[PDB]
């Protein structure tokens, strides 16, 4: 029957960073739908209005069995007198869950499914594809940034913001003899970086390398959370225009954005958890970005003309933050695809910019390395609220749910009978 | 914490030095020449030693020219070697037409405000509105700061003056804008 | 048009 | 309240008026505190009366009843599928009942200093009626209000989140299981980030599963402006469902007024059999 | 920066020149005959030496017809010679009807400000809210300043006064209206 | 200039004139007679000589009703005579309930304020939010100004002293509305 | 006239008690042992007599958990027997993580404020603008009040203290509301 | 009662400890070598005694980058055995561009504020709209505060002093927001 | 759904 698992919700966190705002414990048989219905609002910021902040929202489905692997089959095996499910350890702090949307236990201690389903859902689809996964034992172990406000997500898709895998192959020898070289070898030598190549840049997943072949896994062959439902939108508000005889002529940026989510009923299959996640992200504008063909300094043919005979067929270009950012060392590289810089345009900003907190835009410059300059610098944004002890963002949420089980009863329970 | 934009005194971009000796009687002298809407004067003012409750000036020629009769005159100042008896009142007067002052005639105005001293210095920041236009046809309208005491003895006293006729405002950068 | 971004799979 | 006189009642009780319950929440609707845990039946030492375990188990039931739906005479007497009048336990008649949710607007702050600050404004127009009603005897209609917000802790947390190792009986929801075993004696411990183990409180097996509390960052639990209950419950189980009104002293600015005003203009309309005026003050 | 357009005491256009040696008893006499909403006097003021705890005072008549019972008097001085002991509080009395004060009955009302003397010199600028009609029918009610002091020696104590009585306000030219 | 419509301290309407004595110990005496949530008092204090850091007051009894916890206590004193170590500090604490102090107990709160002393005169006006309600039930709270400074002589320090406590506003006119 | 709301200190509402001697050195000790986010004493402080330009403190321990980095923090003093040479300005310092500071480090910040001094007596009422979180991972940190001068004598200066760390608002009631 | 959160002079976060004596003649030397936009030290000044009317400097390098000519110079002090005479003016100077200074050319622009000065000791906190851009092409713009005074004896005066050029806003955590 | 809260009676 209907069971009405309905609550509110008073969210907060960072720009960049993945944080879980509601979840529900489902049983194997059970049908689950929710409606999620609130307004998303920005800290205020210290002028007008300049660019939406987008958002996404998030649902999965993790089965336990996924989490306790053998354990929770064997638990539901064993039954009534089944050993119980040992919890997960949690920082000293009443904001030590905090990317779980839960306090951690009077005991500090928290379920694993909550800890493991979590990072299962980061390690899976918002950590970058040639990175390496989250294998935080608990969250004790994760920094304190990540579990108070959560993990980083990545910046979205700019030139030097995917770049290529930095694994990525610039050359390939085939040893060769001294005064000849096979010719069939040679054919070979391409079959075999093809299949490489194509790992690095698109089959970083088995699922993927299945793909491929032109068969499909079973988010239960890889373990993987279910991806059930997802909301992407763009919050806005209004200004509000000051008036005092100081003021007068001063503005401040009010994002207030209704928004809503839609998880289509679905069937549990197993028991396990539906977790809800949160992020909020600008686009990454930085103020000294500048157009790759502007910042090389002497253009040669290949650069220049978009032949497609050339483009169309020598190895990744390794560049470095130099040919991108005014200031930026020669040192840090990144690859990229050859007239990469003719496939796109990055946003400009004028110098009179870079001196004005209130715009959500990238001051410093980026970071020399590779992975923590592609996954969001939030700290960047700091600046452009005026006072905030809510964080960057916050939000006031009625999660609407409706489970249809085979339940008990209320009278029936406590009814002995 | 936000910044504080609004002041009392916006004294001109630029200040004049004097330096030169005065004798302060009742007919309280001038200091410096008079400008036109502001200055800022910080003339080691040497000042013959005077008992006898008399005094020397320092203010500018108000600008004689906007249908609005009431204007705010700012003045602010800080000296040393003050006897320890110094009273900034304010003050204007209307003198003949076309007329420069050597001195304030027996014939002026007064306006108390905020003076602060202690043993031998004195400041001030406070805002006085005096009406613009020449009392009588004839003649024109000066004001500014008057250093006022018993004993005014043989020492030279050293600090800085200024008088502005907010006739303008003087709007800087306001980093939220 | 045509992709462009390529990191090895899906980054969200 | 067996209060005999005003005098006799606590100052807050007669000032403000007495507490209300919170609004149902799993923790602010605890099943009885007398709710029996577990039933004994005299046994012989090596043997059992099949028949009289039977009976038991009939007593039991009876009494089970009593406990959790009819705590009241009309209320045992109904579920004989009976009837009693107002007037058979001397109950007030309640005549009318109107609900609603009282909203308003926010205020925009404009000047240096307060320019991106709000001021919640809570303006809602409300209506009442009262259809015609026959008055049996002589007697006093009273219209009472009563203002409340839902039981939002900033602390409460997931029963299973806080209740450290989870075994079958808690995790599986097992249909046998939840309809078949006593009342759970839990504590405000396990709902509550820091809250004692010794205060208790009787909830239904799986009563976990029917539910879910409201989430509150902890990014709040350290603001004022936020109708929500910040102070952790009240140990004793009756105070700690009455509401606690004060934990609201904080959301409001500043109040002389209380935490909520009402002017309303009540139009009544009584259809007697009156002298007159006239006829009252003429001796005639 | 932006003017500063809000002042707390906003003395009338003119002064009148003081002169006259006064007794300063408790039963403190008046320094100028009372005008009636606003003056502002500079009356090298010379005061016998008292050591009784009295004084003299400077106020104003107050204009008893206004449907608003309490109006805003703001006062204002700087004074040299003035005894280190200086303090100026405010006050307000009610004479009979059509009557002039000659100084403050025994009956009268106090209202603290923010006075601060150094050694010679004492000056001021507060704002006190009294009640304008006269609290009895036949009289009519006086306020202004009061110097109040241990010592009071033989000494001419110069400097200026001034005293309004918030009937009306006094709006001067802003520059970006 | 606009007229300054806001003070720190509003003055009850009237003073009660003080004459009496005091012997300023730590356990600080009671200078007047408590009020109730306002009054003004300028009592030539006389002040026999204490050299032992302790002191004499003068507050009010607090009116413990409302249903807002917080509200804000205004003092304002003129003193001379004053001991050059004059230091206000406010203060508040709770007597048993219907009992008149005749000096705070050794348990009291103090806040401090924007005092200034020159020589022999001192003079406040701040504000103070202090928690309305009897701590504890069978009694209530009273709050004021208290004199505190080493050395206290033979002299009588006269001045006056004022005490409110905002339970409501006093608005006076406003001639532009 | 309407009551100013708005103040620049608002103390915690209850004061602790102090008595205790120091010796004010460079690495100037601290008065009170250190409460959380404000407190206010009035410690009748004895102090040694120092010749050598170091000093006493009292101080709060900022409270590091706001994703707000910069906080306000509001201090106010009044002290007696206080040598003529006080300055209060602030400071700021971060110790180890979970360590209990018995005096400032060498290293520590200062921002100026509003101090004024007389005699024997010295008083401030300003807000100072810090970084609330640990400049360095392992380490808390604490800011305050501290008293500094040239010649510090053989004399117990009493006065109080008050430093709060505005983390919330304390809001009263407000008549017109 | 609600928290001011507007100042005068919102001081870098940070404080840079000096030390090191001078001599403050009228080509008034410079106590720090000049930061960039603001900077705070407290560098027990010594100061070699000098009868003649000149003095030492404290100034950052403003920065000539922002197409608003107009900016807002922000400072404040609090100084001991300072003699009581200390004027604290602000100032303003453009020497060629690139160039470091090492004391004030005799060409340099006063602006007055409100410095208090009592017997050792000297603070101030005020904002003086000054001019941002080179006024002459090859030069850069530096200002701060000078100390001037009568005489300057053989003493070390130690204190703080900050200023800051209002290029942008520093704002904290409001509770309410 | 079905009813939960059970107080023994009806508490408003």
């Amino acid at each position: 029957v209907p069971h009405d698992l309905s609550h509110l919700v008073f969210e907060a966190g960072k720009i960049g960073r993945l944080k879980t705002i509601s979840w529900t414990p489902v049983v194997a048989g059970d049908s689950f739908e929710c409606d999620m219905v609130g307004a998303i609002r920005l800290s205020p910021l210290r002028r007008g209005l300049a660019v939406d902040s987008r958002v996404d929202i998030f649902s999965f489905y993790i089965p336990h069995r996924h989490i306790y692997g053998q354990q929770w089959i064997n638990f539901m095996k064993d039954g009534v007198n089944a050993s119980p499910l040992p919890p997960v350890t949690c920082s000293s702090g009443w904001d030590s869950a905090a990317y779980l949307g839960t306090i951690p236990s009077s005991t500090l201690k928290v379920p694993k499914f909550l800890h493991q389903g979590y990072l299962n859902i980061y390690n899976n689809y918002f950590k970058p594809p040639w990175s390496d996964d989250l294998t935080y034992a608990n969250p004790s172990n994760m920094p304190s940034e990540d579990y108070k406000w959560g993990v980083r997500v990545a910046n979205l898709k700019s030139i030097w913001t995917a770049p290529l895998p930095p694994d990525t192959r610039t050359s390939e020898n085939m040893t060769t003899g001294t005064s000849t070289i096979d010719i069939m070898g040679l054919q070979a030598a391409y079959a075999k970086l093809h299949t490489e190549q194509e790992r690095d840049y698109f089959m970083t997943r088995y699922r993927d390398i299945m793909k491929e072949f032109g068969g499909h896994t079973s988010y239960d062959g890889d373990n993987r959370p279910l991806l059930l439902m997802r909301s992407e939108f763009w919050a806005s508000g209004y200004d509000v225009d000051g008036t005092d005889q100081s003021s007068l002529g001063q503005f401040s940026g009010r994002v207030q954005q209704t928004f809503n989510h839609k998880v289509p009923r679905f069937y549990v299959p197993e028991h396990g958890v539906i977790m809800t996640l949160a992020v909020t992200r600008f686009p990454p504008t930085h103020e000294m970005e500048m157009h790759y063909l502007v910042g090389k300094e002497n253009l040669t043919y290949t650069d220049i003309a978009c032949d497609p005979a050339l483009m169309a067929n020598l190895p990744p270009r390794e560049v470095s933050l130099k040919e991108f950012f005014h200031s930026s060392p020669d040192s840090a590289k990144f690859k990229i695809a050859e007239g990469q810089w003719y496939r796109t345009q990055p946003d400009r900003v004028a110098f009179p910019y870079n001196a004005l907190d209130g715009f959500p835009f990238y001051s410093a410059l980026p970071s020399t390395d590779l992975k923590d300059r592609v996954l969001v610098n939030t700290n960047n944004y700091d600046e452009i609220f005026q006072s905030m002890q809510l964080a960057h963002w916050n939000m006031q949420t009625k999660f609407n749910i409706n489970v249809y089980r085979h339940m008990p009863t209320t009278r029936d329970s406590i009814m002995t009978s | 914490m936000f910044q504080k934009f609004i002041s009392k005194h916006n004294a001109p971009i630029n200040s004049t030095q004097l330096a030169a000796t005065k004798t302060p009687a009742v007919a309280a002298p001038v200091l410096s020449v008079p400008n036109l809407s502001r200055s800022t004067i910080l003339i080691n003012a040497t000042t013959t030693a005077v008992t006898t409750h008399s005094g020397l000036c320092h203010v500018v020629r108000i600008d004689e020219t906007n249908p609005t009769n009431h204007h705010a005159l700012s003045i602010a100042g800080s000296l040393s070697n003050v006897p320890a008896d110094m009273i900034a009142f304010a003050i204007r007067f209307e003198v003949a037409d076309g007329v420069v002052p050597t001195a304030v005639p027996a014939l002026y105005d007064v306006y108390p405000i905020e003076t602060f001293n202690n043993g031998k210095a004195i400041s001030f920041k406070d805002a006085v509105t005096i009406d613009s236009h020449p009392r009588t046809v004839g003649n024109d309208v000066y004001a500014g700061i008057m250093l006022w005491s018993n004993a005014w003895t043989a020492s030279t006293i050293s600090g800085v003056l200024s008088v502005n006729q907010v006739n303008r405002e003087a709007t800087v950068l306001q980093p939220l804008k | 048009g045509a992709r462009l971004w390529y990191v090895g799979g899906t980054q969200y």
